[PDB]
Formats: structure tokens, sequence, C-alpha cells
RNA sequence: AGCCAGGAUGUUGGCUUAGAAGCAGCCAUCAUUUAAAGAAAGCGUAAUAGCUCACUGGUCGAGUCGGCCUGCGCGGAAGA
């Protein structure tokens, strides 16, 4: 199981996704997390920190 | 070809025949009023 | 760069189109880019290299020739001698004529019974509109053709073939044919001095025209798109081949006689600039197709239009902001991919080993702004979902569909965030298939079809007032008390921006004020998940006047679950009904069409929204419910001779019988 | 009088220039198109004036001539200006849904005596007498 | 009853005008001349056209046409 801590979502219920490392210590059974600005999952569009995570692709200037 | 016990017209130009007994109705507007023994 | 020739042999289904093209391969020695060598003497017999663009044999999936046409400069226009012109020989002129891309038509099935070249000339005149030009013509009757006339040069070669029809003989026109056939003769001299007036006075002071002046005067206008060119053949029984690659290089255009694309641009002031057709210009291409081949790798093709490559540098190709690099080159003569590090300006290649290169990416080389071209608009008509027989085997085929969302642009996918299953999409029945039998023989799934469900919403008509929901649940320490009388509506239909309203409507202060928004929100939990059919319910205007509560038990959890125990007998006393999703379609079905597709249309439970008469669109609007919406494109091709298509625009809703209440089956 | 190489007997509806809303598709799939019609249309029907109906007498044929012919408007839309009540129903006989004075319908048939000719005044204002009795605009001399 | 010739409709008559333009269905079911002719009996048109009926106008040139009641048969009516 997974977490995709953040406020968006697009993924499917059969898409591929990604995973990486993280807890929670909210959810007992969660160990892993998504990788948003990977392959077919998209990132959130306009939180300008943090954009190293979330995928937004650096808004223009 | 309807065997059906009862012929009667249903077009105009239908008209009812006495062919080898059997009583027959043919008509020339719509080929599908054909039928017998009526 | 005028020796190159970039020709596509686009035909009907049966018409000779695959037999030709290896009539070509076989006299031009002695997949996608297939090359030729050829010496005309147009051009004073120096080797010409033709570069056959495939064309799409299903011309149904209309994407695929639309790509095809730019990449060709030359267009050979394949006909059937019995048939006359066909349903989809009109089709492949609509993309041909967009595209400004000139032609010369080719009347094959000579040789078979029924055949006469003057059925296809007047079928060209009277359907397509065009001003035909009889290049030769047939020496005798569909058995007795042996001779081919070109009567630009005024000489004759027939065929008795003696060795697959290579060698031939010099002849003149016997005399039997000579005065009837002499007609066309006469259409020639007319038909060519409109383009330059000095052709106009040779006519009316009477000298006859030698061979390579009227050369001069087709030539360019089957440059500028004014007279098609009609030249006769047969493949099948080979007569008629060695002067077809003479019609085309004597008549149609070459990468250096073809206009330059006027191309937009995407920096500064937004004007127009060239991508001249000089050899030695910053280079730009195209890249058109996308195969895994069999053990050489994922070919990327392009067209070379203009400039040099030293293949081995980055691509500045400016629709994805990446760089990219080259494997190699590769054209092939048979289907041999004998090997070349030479970019020729003119020629065509089939790159190697490019991972993000989808179809329709304009790149750039010598990494200059793009001459941006924009061209992925045909649209798929069928909506219809598929049931692989394993998940992991479905995310392949999803890989594969994501590979085919990449590879051809209206063959795109759908994913379905919200049933389970995913959209295949096409524009016929045949290109859907051959994509599942694609994957199944190539990519090795199979596949148990299975057709779509349908979006299913919901509404409410009697105007009950009392409903009420108590929860009582004290039962320990701490519990729950609440009771919220509600009230609804047969709302409204398309006034309001979203489908339910709410609104405090407290008496006194028997509620507080903080729940009173909680309470919105549990039926905004409580809204979409209907008691009916499990499908989302909308059109409620939902009011709330009396309440009740506590000191104790005042968890505003409570305060959304009696809610739903008032929204539990809310439902269920407002007798609803379920809404199906209503489209708005419109189809120009042309002239003799009309009793067929109204018919087709009024039995697919549509209303008579009425027409109009563009030229020669007779065009009917109507809305359709979406429950047998399953192929309805095929079904309007089956009665249409094909032709016409749909689009449409899911707008608004209905009252549904009970036999789709009859579909709510669970 | 001709029945069909150019002819339609419709396009009565003259409230706006390019009649396709009301008429639409029978002037374009029989022959008669629109790009030379309302261009010389509307140099025959500013002539007299705006806001009526119009009966087209089109005597037209394939070798592009449109010489005009033009009628005083037809008797199933003339009272839609003349009675001025905008009601035309469809129950004559059970109820009274409007008033003419008999007339009111000698002063616009008049110019149906000026401009059609059936036989003579009377008999001819007689001939539009049960075509105006059939909506349920009855008269009342 | 047939052969030659019209079908004597102004008018697209409302509605619901989106097409219901004699022929979807409901209302009216008028008047041109009323020698034949209803704003309509039918096939047939998405909608017209078109094919024709009503009425035989002229010709032909004698009976002919639709029912009521009975005598007698026909079809209805296939088994090892
Ligand atoms: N008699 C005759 N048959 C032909 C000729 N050209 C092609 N055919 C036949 O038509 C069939 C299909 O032609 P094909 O090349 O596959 O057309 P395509 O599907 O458009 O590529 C082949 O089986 C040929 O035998 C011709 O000139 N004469």
């Amino acid at each position: 199981t997974s977490y995709i801590g953040g406020e968006g979502h697009n993924l499917q219920e059969h898409s591929v996704i990604l995973i990486r490392g993280g807890r929670v210590k909210d959810l007992p059974g969660v160990r892993y997390h998504t990788v948003r600005g990977a392959l077919d999952c998209s990132g959130v569009k306009d939180r300008k920190q943090a954009r190293s995570k979330y995928g937004v692709k650096r808004p223009k200037a | 070809m309807k065997v059906r016990a009862s012929v009667k017209k249903l077009c105009r130009n239908c008209k009812i025949v006495k062919r080898d007994g059997v009583i027959r109705v043919i008509c020339s507007a719509e080929p599908k009023h054909k039928q017998r023994q009526g | 760069i005028a020796r190159y020739r970039n020709i596509g042999i686009s035909a009907h289904i049966d018409a000779g189109k695959t037999t030709t093209t290896e009539r070509i391969l076989f006299y031009t020695g002695v997949s996608a880019a297939t090359t030729a060598f050829w010496s005309g003497m147009a051009k004073q017999y120096e080797p010409h290299r033709i570069n056959i663009i495939d064309t799409p044999g299903h011309v149904d999936f209309t994407i695929e020739v639309e790509r095809s046409m730019r990449v060709l400069d030359g267009a050979v226009m394949v006909y059937c001698a019995v048939g006359g012109v066909q349903p989809q020989s009109e089709t492949v002129w609509r993309q041909a004529n967009k595209y400004k891309v000139p032609r010369i038509a080719f009347v094959n099935k000579m040789d078979r019974m029924g055949a006469n070249f003057l059925k296809v000339v007047n079928q060209i005149k009277t359907r397509l509109g065009a001003n035909p030009v009889p290049l030769q013509l047939a020496i005798g009757a569909e058995e007795h053709f042996t001779g081919v006339v070109d009567l630009v040069k005024m000489k004759a070669i027939n065929w008795n073939d003696a060795d697959q029809g290579v060698t031939f003989e010099y002849e003149d026109i016997p005399a039997d044919m000579v005065e009837l056939a002499n007609e066309w003769h006469q259409n020639l001299i007319e038909s060519a001095a409109e383009a330059s007036e000095e052709l106009m006075e040779k006519y009316l002071g009477g000298e006859e025209l030698t061979e390579a002046e009227i050369k001069g005067a087709l030539r360019q206008r089957v440059l500028n798109n004014e007279i098609i060119l009609v030249t006769c053949g047969s493949a099948f029984k080979n007569k008629g081949v060695q002067a077809m690659l003479d019609a085309v290089i004597d008549y149609l255009p070459s990468p250096v006689d073809v206009p330059a694309i006027n191309g937009i641009l995407d920096d500064g002031k937004d004007t127009p600039a060239e991508r001249h057709a000089s050899d030695d210009e910053p280079f730009s291409a195209l890249a058109f197709k996308i195969a895994t081949d069999p053990f050489v790798g994922n070919l990327t093709f392009f067209r070379v239009y203009s400039g040099v490559v030293n293949s081995g540098d980055t691509v500045l190709n400016s629709v994805k902001a990446a760089r990219e690099r080259f494997g190699r080159i590769v054209q092939m003569h048979a289907n041999k991919r004998e090997e070349i590090k030479e970019v020729r300006a003119g020629d065509i290649a089939a790159a190697i080993g490019l991972k993000d290169v989808t179809t329709g990416d304009t790149l750039c080389d010598p990494d200059a702004p793009i001459i941006l071209e924009r061209m992925e608009f045909p649209e798929p008509v069928i909506s219809i979902a598929v049931e692989p027989k394993t998940k992991a085997d479905q995310e392949k085929m999803g890989l594969a569909l994501g590979r085919l969302a990449k590879e051809d642009p209206s063959f795109r996918v759908w994913t379905d965030e919200e049933s389970n299953q995913t959209i295949i999409a096409g524009m016929g029945e045949l290109h859907l298939d051959i994509i599942v039998d694609r994957m199944k023989r190539e990519f090795n799934v199979e596949a148990n079809v299975g057709k779509p469900q349908v979006a299913y919403r919901e509404t409410i008509r009697q105007k009950v007032t009392d409903v009420e929901g108590k929860h009582a649940k004290q039962s320990g320490g701490r519990g729950q008390y609440g009771h919220v009388v509600i009230d609804m509506y047969p709302l409204e239909p398309g006034s309001n921006p979203k489908g339910y309203e709410f609104i405090n409507d407290i008496k006194g202060g028997v509620i507080p004020g903080e729940y009173i928004p909680a309470v919105d929100k549990g039926i905004q939990e409580q809204l979409k998940a209907g008691p009916l059919a499990g499908y989302p319910v909308v059109d409620m205007g939902i009011r709330l006047h009396f309440g009740s509560y506590h000191d104790v038990d005042s968890s505003e959890l409570a305060f959304k679950l009696a809610a739903s125990i008032a929204f539990k007998e809310g439902f269920k006393k407002a007798k609803p009904v379920l809404l199906e999703p209503i489209m708005k379609v419109e189809v120009e079905t042309p002239e003799e069409n009309t009793g067929d597709v109204i018919g087709d249309l009024s039995r697919r439970r549509g209303m008579l929204k009425g027409q109009e008469s563009e030229v020669t669109g007779v065009k009917i609007h109507a809305e359709v419910p979406l429950s047998e919406m399953f192929g309805y494109a095929t079904q309007l091709r089956s009665l249409t001779k094909g032709r016409a298509s749909y689009t449409m625009e899911f707008l608004k809703y209905d009252e549904a019988p009970s036999n789709v209440a009859q579909a709510v089956i669970e | 009088a001709k029945k069909v190489q150019a002819y339609v007997k419709l396009q009565v509806a003259a409230g706006m220039a390019n009649p396709s809303p009301p008429v639409g598709p029978a002037l374009g799939q029989q022959g008669v198109n629109i790009m030379e019609f309302c261009k010389a249309f509307n140099a025959k029907t500013d002539s007299i004036e705006k806001g009526l109906p119009i009966p087209v007498v089109i005597t037209v044929y394939a070798d592009r001539s449109f010489t005009f012919v033009t009628k005083t408007p037809p008797a199933a839309v003339l009272l839609k200006k003349a009675a001025g009540i905008k009601s035309g129903s469809g129950k004559p006989n059970k109820d009274k849904v409007g008033k003419i004075s008999r007339a009111q319908l000698q002063e616009i048939a008049q110019t149906k005596a000026a401009d059609m000719t059936g036989a003579d005044i009377e008999a001819m204002t007689r001939s539009i007498e049960g075509t105006a009795r059939s909506m349920g605009l009855v008269v009342e001399d």
C-alpha cells in the first residue's frame, strides 16, 4: 500500500505507478509513498515550494 | 403466399380468382397480398 | 535535389495498389519508405531516386493518410476501369486537395472484362469535379489490349510481353482506330495553352506542338493544381508499366519543384518564414511513423526535406523540449536495409532508437527555430471498452495502447477513473480489430471485448415535504441524538450552476448553528450514493426546517448520520427515476441517404430537430439517448455508402422509460 | 404555369434576410442556390414594403434567369398583419378566436382584387372567406 | 368496362409550422365555373415531385352494378 499525500489526484484504478520509501505514523499499514512528476501520474499544479517534490515544473518567472 | 383460411382484398388492384378450385387473391401494388384457401 | 521523387501510391481497397507497387519494385532495380531509381527523358536520362511513401490501405483511419499526404510530394491515384471512381477514391481526393499536393490518375484493371477508359474519365469529371487529361489509350478491348500510345510523343508501344512484360516494340496507331481516338488528341492541344499565351499563338496560328514543349505546358498545372493527368494501366497482367513511371518522371514535381512550406513560427514578431528548397539551409524535418522492427529496433521514421545532416548530432525538437540523438539512418531498397550515413536534402530516412519521438513532432538538427506544424485533427468515432484476460496483461496492452496512443494520433486511449476498464477508439470497424489482431499476434494479448457502461444519473419528481429522520442511540455513556426534518424538490434542470441547493431555514434556537453547514456536507456525502441503482443522483434542492439536539449527545457525526436516515425515507417518498445522458448529434448525409439515415436515427429513439442544405450537405441535428449507442458510425456507414460520419456532444438529460429502469439489475 | 423545373411554392417568412431558419433546405435541395437569389431578392422586396409575408411566384429556369413575379400575401398569413391579433387557432367552429369586420376584409383584399384574378371583386373576397373561417379568427360584418 | 386527353385547386389553410406542402393525427371540411373536379380514397416521397382515383368530357355501343333471403356444392379438413 502507498499514500498520495498532497492536495491533488489523477491516477486511475488501472494506472502504473512508482514507489519510494516514507512512513506515516497515522496509518498502520502504509510504509511507502507515491512519486509525482514521474510516470503516468500528474503532479500538483501551482504548489511553488518543495518543487523538487511533487513536480510543479518551475512556475515560469 | 399466405395459406390463411380467409382471403379479403387489401389493395384496390386485388382480384379474387378461381385457379384449380383453390380460391386465391393476387395484387400488383404490393406483391405481398398473395394468398390461398380463402 | 532535382532528381529525387517522393511518391505516394494511394488507392481504394482492391484497386491494384499492392500489385502496382510490386511492378514498381521489380522494374526499378534493372515498409513505409521504400527507395527506387529511374532515368527520365524529361530530365535528359540522369538517374532519378524515387522515394515511395507507402500510403495506408485503410484510408478510413483518415489521420494516417493526412500524415502521408504531407510527406509525399507526388501521388499516383490508382483507379478501377470497370468500377469507375469509388467512395474511398473520393475520400482520398479530399485529403489530397487539402494539402494541395497534385496527382496523376492511374486506371488499373484494363485487362478485366468490362474495361472502358472513358468510364473513369466521365466519373473523374462528374463526381470529383476535375478536368482530366487522357495521356495514353488502350489499343484493343479488355482481352485485346496490348498497345499503349503515348500521344504526347506520338509513339506506340505494344506487348506480346515475352518475358514478364519488360521488353517492348515501336509501332504506330492502326487504321481502324485513328479517327475516333484523335478526338482526345484534339483535347490535348486545347488544354495546354492557358498557362502561357505563347501556346495560344500556336493553336490560332497552325503550329503542331512537339514533344518537350507540351511537358512544359502540362507540368506547371500539376504544380499549381489546375488539371490532373490520367494514365492507363494494368499491373496484374503488366501492360503499361514502363510508361507509368515515364508518366511520373515527365509530369510530377520533385523536392526542388515543390513549393517550400509557409509554416508558422513561435518567436518574435510571429511572421511566416520559409523552409526553402535549398540543400544547404538550416535543417528541419518531421517524424511520421514509429515501428518496432523484428530485429532492427524501434524505427523512428522522418522525412528529409531541407538541409544537411551529418548523423550523430543533437536535435532541438521544440514541441516536447528535449534533446535526443541518432543511431543511424535507414533506407530500404526492397525491404533491404542497406545502410547510409549521408542525409541528402530531398530523401526520406528511417532513424533508429530515438526514445520519445511521437507522431507529429517537428524536429530541428542545427538547433534553429522550427517551421511549426500542427496537423493531428481527425477524431475517432467509437467509444468501445476492452476486457483483457488478466490485469497484468491489461497494462501491458495499456502500455501497447500507451504505445498505440503514442504512434498513431487518433487511435488514442481513454483512462477511465470511474469504471475499471479503458476505451479503445477508432474511426472505423476494421482499424479497431486489426490492432486487436496486432496485439493478438505481435504484442500477444488476446481479448474477449466488452461494451462499455453509461453515466446513468437520476432525478426525483414528487413534491414530498414532511420526511424526517430520528436517531436516539444513547445506549451507554456517550451517544448520538440527531433529528433533522428535511424537504426536497423536483428541481429546475439547468438554471442553477450546481444540481443541488441548500438554505438555512431554522425557526428558533432549536439547532446549534455550527452543525447546519455540516448537515449540508453530510448530504453532500449522501447525494451521489443512491439506493436505486448504485448510480449518482442529481436535481433536488434540499431545505431543512425542524430540528433537535442535546447537551451530552452532540457528536456532529450524528448530525450527518441521521440526515441520511432522513434521506433514506426522503429518497423513498418522492418516486424517483433515472436520468439518461442525451447526446447532441449532427450528421451530413449528402443526397441519397436522407431516407435511410433519418430512419436510422428515429429507430435510435431520437427526435427530429431540423436540418439545413449547404451546397451539398443535408445536415440533420438531433438528441439521442446513450443507452444503445454501441456502434453508431458502423451502422451509419453501412447505409450511406460509407461517406458520412458524426461528431456529437453530451448536453442534457430526460425522463427514462421503464425498460431503462429494467436495466437497473442488481 | 410550370410545375417542376426550378419551382417551389413556399418562402412566405420575410421577417429577415437569408431565409434559412424557417424555409431553409427546400430552397437548397431544389436547384435555387441562395447566392444570387438573396442578392437579387432585396432588389424586389425593398421596392414595396417590409414586415410583410410574400408568396414568391418564381418564374426561373435552368439557364440562370431570375425573372420575378410577386403577389398579395396568402390568406393564411395575410391576417397576421391584417387582423392584429396574432392568434391562428385550429378550432374554427368550437370557439370564437378573433374578430374581423368584413369591410376590413374588403380593403385588404381590394389589394388582392388588384393583384390576384379569381373572377370579380365580391366573388374574389368570397373565395377568401372560407380560408379565413378555417382558422378561428371569425368575421362579423 | 376499356382506347386518346384533363384530373378542373387558389393554398405552403391553421396547430406543434422543425416536415407534416390534397395523402401523421386532430378541426373546419369554404369558394373559384361550379360543363368533370373532394381543400381529398390509395400506393408512393425525410419533405415535393411522380403514378392515378374520383368523374368517362369525346369514342365505343348494349344492359349493367352493389346488396337482402333461401336450394346445392367449394376452401376450411393431417396419423400411423
Ligand atoms: N484483372 C485484374 N486484376 C487486378 C489488377 N490489379 C489488381 N488486381 C487484383 O486485385 C486484387 C487486390 O489488389 P490489391 O493490390 O491488393 O489492391 P489494394 O488492396 O488496394 O492494395 C489482387 O488479387 C489482384 O489480383 C488488374 O489490373 N487486373
